[PDB]
């Protein structure tokens, strides 16, 4: 009875670090293939104006 | 003229610290996605070594 909440405890854990670690291999995969660009000026508008 | 003048300064000192870091780095850079690409793997790296 006491080792079943040790068990439920260690999966919520490790699925909280798998979380994280995706977390950041999505962050590295974007920088990867997003900063050319990232961040600049709306061009819908200027083409508007 | 006058905007390829004001541009080219620019561009060589763009140059000039690109080679810089590219010496600085032992991967060799070559176009702006591949900057980038280089700049994931050291993100990468470092996530290890830490």
């Amino acid at each position: 009875l006491e080792r079943d909440a040790l068990a439920e405890r260690y999966a919520t854990l490790s699925f909280d670090v798998q979380k994280i670690q995706r977390a950041h291999q999505a962050f590295s995969q974007f920088v990867g293939k997003h900063l050319s660009v990232a961040f600049d000026t709306d061009p819908e508008a200027e083409i508007r104006e | 003229i006058q905007s390829l003048t004001a541009r080219a300064p620019v561009w060589l000192a763009a140059q000039d610290t690109l080679n810089q870091l590219c010496e600085q780095s032992g991967e060799t850079l070559a176009s702006s996605n591949d900057v980038t690409e280089y700049m994931q793997q050291l993100l990468e790296r470092e996530r290890e070594a830490t």
